[PDB]
């Protein structure tokens, strides 16, 4: 089964790089270290069960983070419909977007 | 002006590695008591271009039992492979900056040896097929301990780049804090060139030409000018590693000038080694390299890797 | 990322395919095991880069080291059954079915 | 002993390679050990600073941390200055 | 992208050269003379035949050492911790153990070529 | 249970170990032609190798 | 005699002069006399950018003063 | 004028193949004890740009330095013809020209011409390593003459 | 230049392909070569070049002892490259159009968005600290020294052990 050696003997051989949010090199993160924060910290003392019904809040904004797909997919239905209004030819981008910009540091 | 920098890289190691095979037809003749090629050019000058022309001019003789694909690809594989290793190295600025600069010459020098592994596969004949063994003995031997002597001298440099070389060897070479991994270094770049004692590649006694014995003029031709820009690379990076010329930041020419002169010694070294020695065997390589070497290079990469912590001297990470 | 993620998983899948369906020849199989290494090793270390878990980033080495030890003893057994044969075939090898 | 220095002696003879590489072995081993600059290099890896040093609040009850880098409290590096 | 011209341009000038090799000169092939070697007589064998190598106790140990290797190149960027003491110990560790490994492989004559 | 598909069977051996000799090596033949320079010239030293 | 290779040695000289001196006046060039500006880090990479953006003529070798500001 | 510039081409490709001659680490006999006595530091080919090469794939002329036995006469046929195509043949020799003190015995082929066809032959016995040096400079001279890009252009 | 990493991906699938087709173990070496070659520009593509650079140089000398071991033993008179049966060359040109039709399905089916055409390059690197010193990959495989030192003795142990391993079983 699972023992619990290093919780027995309280050392730690593989316990503190067991998710993004856990103890980087020198300073670093991990991209998504707030909404891994926040879904452990709901998780933990209710686990199992409790945690996959009343953290699905903190796990859906963790999983967005992490994978991205709705940003992909707002991202690809703006592209999309510029794409279209330039087909359609009803949009001009501005400078900016498309070619010269005022660049500031 | 980036593709002018290529050419001013590229021609000019050309032209250096032909009159490098001039250099060493004339000190092998000296140090055997007759002269080099002195009638072709002006003082033999000519000769490498008119070696060139002749092995252009006669056909490439695609044999019969031969894999014609690898065949091919194998001599243009190690030519371009020794081009790339000649990149980024810097005099003292590099043509192209890498990081892990080393790690790229590691990878690089591996892949040629693939190059030498599959013309012997491919020319379908025994001798081809005893010399790409004899490779496969000799690159495991030098590239275990070629590994570790990097990394012992690049644990008393700071990262994996060659600029931070240059600034390690501003004031004292490295030659004098490791001149033991200089000697196995040196030994393990003649390895790597498969030159001589321990050619074992192109063995012109044990074998008839090893590799080459199937290869007719041209793409033998491409193999002889990575074999020889491989030697100039080699003695390049062993003197930039180990032998630091003097950089000063308001004129690089005079690093330039210093490094020319310790890589033509470092060359001409090469060929006195090749006038003095006979050859080994390939067994006894592996022996005299996996019994000598290999422990003392473990016992001195530990000596590295404590000599910093206990005397302080951590090298930055820039 | 996820078109080189599925592009990865697919060349996994291929090289377990490559496992699962023998050709006369225990190398190759070798081989196979070795691509779904490298496959594994490419996938681990993308989604470290990715993720920015400098800390998760040993992964890909541990793994490394592993499957080449696994790749040794392959070698070795390969060797044995060369001795034993001297064609390295695994329909050859098939004298435990009684 | 003089079965040990004969050994000793006939190995340095005659196989004078594994007699260096255990030495240095020992060298390196034995060295961290004996030497004062020991405990220098791991305090020079922690005063060099990769990561901004961020600020505290100022609540008045910590009298120990500086209140401006040019201050006489802080961790000072004369050590290394002087090293 | 540098790098990458770089490389393209050294891979397009042998591609040049060999190309150069093979349509400059005169072509007369026949049989006698793209037959294998094998110093002035017919093989006996096809050159395709096991070889049986005796080093190979030696190329599994270059496998597992190349992976030591690779478990040793990490250094450089070790030797900037903050702890520096469990580093030391680690580094000794592993360089010991390798050691002792290439000790036992030679007692036990697995280096030597067996025939 | 002896059928048709299996009827060919052996029982194994007693220690595990059975006779299996092919004694088909077949070590290489490498000639030394009279055209190798380490060949004086004129010597075809046909060569049995084993590596 | 033995001063008879010193042709061959002098033509292999500035063959492998030529390069380093050839990339460093390039490099001047190119950057408008000063050095390539390396970049290991993403902190030096950002400090490239970003004279890049204050230049205006996006070329981060043209280096501004204190004319920019009044 | 085409012929000019043929004719000028025509004569650089000769004297490359004249100035870079790889002869075949191939010998037989006492000629080729001269042979090497050629190669010697006295009259250095390889100061002529003559180098001795192992292998007939990176050959160019082979030396016939010796008595041509009817044993080795496949031999000596088959390296030949492993050679690439500009290859050239110097028998060296009483022996290898026309069979020489050996004429008339049962195992000698009577000169290495009836096996392969001769450019240059060199006599004596041993003829000298001058001698052999003249006649290397006189295959040179007759590779000089040679027009191939002019044939072509008036074929 | 957007699409450079996925065309890295396809070659790096032809790779495996051909390494799962199954040639001559010298063919096989010289495609798992490439591949690792292509996963190690991959790696340095999305960031650190250590682990690229590492697992090309693994793989160099992993496929240089195996080139000799097929060389040894592992060999026939007549080792075919891909052409000694045409139903090897026509399942890699089915596996190269079932590709294509499978990424040309995936784009078409953009709901989920695994495989976009238009969306292709934009999402390769997601975040990245533009000011910031020591956070390329290395940092952590230098912290198996500091931080996991269970993993570099349990790799080390596995190297040991393998070598114990491997002088038992080629004992004979
Ligand atoms: C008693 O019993 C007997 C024997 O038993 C003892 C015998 O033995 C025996 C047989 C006897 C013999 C066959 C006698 C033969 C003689 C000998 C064996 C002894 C002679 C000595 C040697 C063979 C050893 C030679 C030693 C040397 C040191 C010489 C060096 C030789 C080399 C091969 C290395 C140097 C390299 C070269 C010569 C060629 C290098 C040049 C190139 C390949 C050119 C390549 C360059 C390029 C492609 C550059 C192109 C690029 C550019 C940019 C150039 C630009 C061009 C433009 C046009 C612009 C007989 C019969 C016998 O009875
Ligand atoms: C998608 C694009 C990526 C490439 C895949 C499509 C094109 C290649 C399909 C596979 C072809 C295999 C084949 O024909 O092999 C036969 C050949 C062997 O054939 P051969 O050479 O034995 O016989 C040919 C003989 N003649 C010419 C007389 C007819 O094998 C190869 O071509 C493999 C060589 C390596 C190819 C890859 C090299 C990459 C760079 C290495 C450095
Ligand atoms: C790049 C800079 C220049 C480098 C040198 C270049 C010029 C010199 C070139 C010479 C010719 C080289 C041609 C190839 C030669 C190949 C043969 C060869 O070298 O074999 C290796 C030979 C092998 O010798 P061997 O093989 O004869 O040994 C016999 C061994 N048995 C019996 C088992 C076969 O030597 C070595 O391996 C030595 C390597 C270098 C050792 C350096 C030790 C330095 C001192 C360390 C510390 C000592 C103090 C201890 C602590 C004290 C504390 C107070
Ligand atoms: C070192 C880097 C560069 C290396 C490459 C060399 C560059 C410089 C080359 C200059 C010379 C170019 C032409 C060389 C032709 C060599 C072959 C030859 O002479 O073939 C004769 C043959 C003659 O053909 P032919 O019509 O007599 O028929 C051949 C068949 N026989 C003789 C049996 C009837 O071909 C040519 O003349 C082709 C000339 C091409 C010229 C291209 C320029
Ligand atoms: C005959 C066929 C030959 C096929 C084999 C060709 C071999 C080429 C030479 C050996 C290459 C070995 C592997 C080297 C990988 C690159 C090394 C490296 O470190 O690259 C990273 C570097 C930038 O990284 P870094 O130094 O950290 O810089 C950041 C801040 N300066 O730079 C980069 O990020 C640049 C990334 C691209 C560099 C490699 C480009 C290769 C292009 C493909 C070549 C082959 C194409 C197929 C065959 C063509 C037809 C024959
Ligand atoms: C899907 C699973 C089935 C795949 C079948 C491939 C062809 C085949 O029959 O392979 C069997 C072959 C057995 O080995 P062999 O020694 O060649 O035996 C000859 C048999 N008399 O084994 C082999 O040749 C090994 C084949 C490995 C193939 C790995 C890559 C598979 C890629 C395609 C996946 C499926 C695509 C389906 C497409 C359907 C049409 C659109
Ligand atoms: C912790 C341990 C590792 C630390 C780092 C050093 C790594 C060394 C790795 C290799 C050590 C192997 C030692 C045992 C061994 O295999 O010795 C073999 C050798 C005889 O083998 P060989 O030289 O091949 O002889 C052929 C026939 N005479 O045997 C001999 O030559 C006998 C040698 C006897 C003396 C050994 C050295 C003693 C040094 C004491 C120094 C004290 C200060
Ligand atoms: C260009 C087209 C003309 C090429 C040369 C044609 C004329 C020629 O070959 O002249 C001969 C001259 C000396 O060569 P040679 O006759 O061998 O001298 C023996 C003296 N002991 O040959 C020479 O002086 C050599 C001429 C070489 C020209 C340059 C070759 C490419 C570099
Ligand atoms: S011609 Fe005279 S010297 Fe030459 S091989 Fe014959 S017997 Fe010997």
């Amino acid at each position: 089964p699972f023992l619990d050696i290093q919780k027995k003997l309280g050392i730690s051989l593989d316990r503190h790089f067991m998710f993004l949010s856990a103890e980087q090199p020198y300073k670093n993160a991990a991209r998504c270290h707030a909404f891994e924060k926040e879904w452990i910290e709901c998780a933990h003392g209710i686990g199992g069960t409790r945690a996959k019904k009343e953290c699905k809040i903190e796990f859906d904004d963790f999983e967005e983070c992490l994978l991205r797909y709705k940003t992909m997919r707002r991202m690809h239905d703006i592209k999309k419909q510029r794409e279209k209004l330039m087909k359609e030819g009803k949009y001009t981008p501005p400078p900016h977007h498309s070619g010269r910009e005022e660049p500031r540091p | 002006m980036f593709f002018i920098n290529i050419l001013t890289l590229l021609v000019p190691i050309l032209i250096a590695m032909a009159f490098l095979t001039l250099v060493e037809r004339k000190i092998l003749g000296y140090m055997q008591l007759r002269k080099g090629p002195n009638i072709v050019g002006p003082y033999g000058i000519l000769q490498p271009f008119a070696d060139a022309m002749k092995l252009f001019m006669k056909e490439p003789m695609r044999p019969l039992t031969t894999s014609m694909s690898l065949f091919i690809i194998a001599p243009t594989l190690s030519l371009t492979l020794a081009l790339s290793l000649w990149v980024p190295l810097p005099m003292p600025h590099p043509l192209i900056n890498l990081n892990l600069g080393i790690l790229f010459i590691l990878a690089t020098s591996s892949l040629s040896v693939y190059s030498i592994l599959w013309s012997g596969w491919a020319s379908n004949s025994k001798y081809s097929l005893f010399g790409a063994l004899r490779a496969v003995a000799q690159t495991i031997s030098y590239e275990v301990t070629m590994a570790i002597i990097l990394l012992s001298v690049l644990l008393m440099n700071g990262s994996y780049s060659l600029q931070t070389l240059i600034t390690t060897q501003e004031h004292m070479w490295l030659l004098l804090p490791a001149w033991p991994m200089a000697m196995m270094w040196f030994i393990s770049t003649l390895a790597e060139t498969n030159r001589a004692p321990f050619d074992l590649t192109e063995g012109e006694s044990e074998l008839v030409s090893g590799f080459n014995v199937e290869y007719a003029a041209g793409p033998f031709a491409l193999f002889f000018m990575a074999e020889y820009t491989n030697i100039i690379l080699m003695n390049a990076l062993t003197t930039i590693i180990f032998l630091g010329p003097l950089y000063y930041i308001n004129l690089p020419e005079l690093y330039s000038t210093n490094f020319m002169m310790e890589a033509l010694l470092l060359s001409s070294t090469f060929l006195w080694i090749r006038a003095s020695y006979p050859r080994f065997r390939y067994d006894q390589l592996m022996h005299l390299l996996w019994k000598n070497f290999l422990p003392l290079t473990l016992a001195l990469c530990m000596w590295h890797i404590s000599l910093p912590i206990f005397t302080a001297g951590v090298p930055p990470y820039m | 990322m996820p078109s080189t993620f599925f592009n990865l998983t697919m060349a996994f899948s291929l090289s377990l395919l490559g496992t699962l369906m023998f050709r006369s020849h225990l190398m190759s199989t070798l081989l196979c095991l070795e691509g779904m290494v490298l496959s594994l090793f490419i996938m681990t270390s993308v989604t470290s880069l990715n993720s920015n878990s400098m800390s998760s980033m040993p992964i890909p080495i541990t793994i490394l080291v592993f499957a080449a030890c696994e790749a040794a003893v392959g070698l070795a057994l390969l060797v044995k059954v060369s001795n034993t044969y001297g064609t390295d075939y695994v329909q050859n090898l098939n004298l435990l079915q009684c | 002993a003089g079965r040990i220095s004969a050994f000793l002696k006939n190995a340095w003879a005659k196989e004078p390679v594994l007699v260096v590489s255990f030495s240095v072995w020992g060298l390196a081993i034995i060295m961290p050990m004996i030497s004062p600059y020991t405990k220098y290099a791991s305090m020079i890896n922690k005063a060099t600073p990769y990561n901004y040093p961020v600020p505290v609040r100022d609540d008045g009850n910590m009298p120990d941390v500086p209140s401006h880098p040019q201050d006489p409290l802080g961790p000072s590096l004369d050590w290394l200055k002087n090293l | 992208m540098n790098l990458y011209t770089v490389i393209f341009i050294n891979i397009l000038l042998s591609l040049t050269l060999i190309l150069v090799a093979f349509w400059l000169p005169q072509m007369n092939l026949y049989s006698e003379k793209a037959n294998p070697y094998e110093c002035g007589f017919d093989p006996t064998s096809s050159a395709r035949l096991p070889f049986s190598m005796k080093f190979f106790l030696v190329a599994i140990t270059f496998l597992l050492f190349d992976l030591e290797i690779a478990l040793l190149l990490p250094l450089p960027w070790a030797i900037q911790t903050i702890k520096t003491s469990t580093m030391m110990i680690m580094a000794f560790i592993l360089v010991t153990i390798l050691s002792l490994g290439l000790a036992y492989e030679w007692t036990q004559k697995g280096l030597e070529w067996t025939e | 249970y002896p059928s048709k598909e299996t009827a060919h069977w052996k029982p194994p051996p007693w220690n595990d170990v059975d006779i299996l000799k092919e004694k088909a090596v077949t070590n290489m033949t490498l000639n030394f032609g009279p055209q190798h320079p380490a060949a004086h010239g004129v010597l075809r030293l046909v060569l049995e190798l084993s590596g | 005699m033995w001063f008879e290779i010193l042709p061959g040695l002098a033509i292999m000289g500035v063959c492998l002069v030529i390069p380093g001196v050839s990339t460093a006046y390039i490099h001047k060039f190119t950057n408008g006399g000063k050095e390539k500006r390396v970049a290991r880090v993403q902190y030096q990479w950002y400090l490239m950018e970003r004279d890049r953006r204050i230049s205006g003529v996006n070329r981060y070798y043209v280096s501004k003063g204190l004319e920019n500001i009044d | 004028r085409a012929e000019y510039v043929v004719t000028k081409l025509d004569d650089l490709i000769n004297w490359a193949r004249r100035s870079s001659l790889w002869p075949m680490t191939f010998g037989l006999a006492c000629c080729a004890v001269e042979m090497m006595h050629m190669a010697a530091p006295r009259y250095d080919m390889d100061r002529f740009g003559v180098v001795f090469r192992a292998s007939p794939r990176q050959a160019d002329v082979m030396i016939v330095a010796g008595t041509l036995t009817n044993k080795m006469a496949p031999a000596l046929r088959k390296v030949y013809d492993q050679m690439p195509e500009p290859r050239y043949v110097v028998s060296m020799g009483s022996c290898a020209n026309g069979g020489g003190y050996y004429h008339y015995s049962y195992s000698v082929v009577r000169g290495c011409d009836r096996i392969v066809p001769v450019d240059i032959y060199v006599p004596g016995c041993p003829p000298t390593a001058e001698a052999l040096l003249y006649g290397i400079l006189q295959l040179q001279r007759k590779i000089k003459r040679e027009q191939k890009l002019k044939i072509w252009y008036r074929r | 230049m957007n699409n450079y990493i996925f065309v890295l991906s396809s070659l790096f699938l032809v790779g495996c392909l051909g390494l799962a087709l199954k040639p001559s173990p010298i063919y096989g070496g010289l495609g798992l070569i490439v591949s690792g070659f292509v996963g190690c520009l991959m790696v340095l593509g999305f960031g650190g070049s250590f682990l690229g650079l590492m697992v090309f140089l693994i793989y160099l000398g992993g496929m240089l002892v195996v080139f000799g071991y097929t060389t040894a033993m592992a060999t026939e008179e007549y080792p075919e490259t891909w052409g000694s049966n045409w139903l090897i060359l026509g399942f890699l040109v089915l596996g190269v159009i079932m590709e294509v039709f499978l990424i040309c399905v995936l784009n078409y089916y953009d709901e989920v968005g695994v495989i976009n055409l238009d969306g292709l390059g934009d999402w390769l690197m997601y975040e990245v600290d533009d000011v910031g010193v020591m956070l390329e990959g290395g940092i952590g495989v230098a912290a198996m020294y500091s931080c996991a030192t269970w993993m570099m003795v349990v790799a080390g142990w596995s190297l040991f052990a393998g070598i114990f391993i491997i002088i038992e079983i080629t004992r004979d």
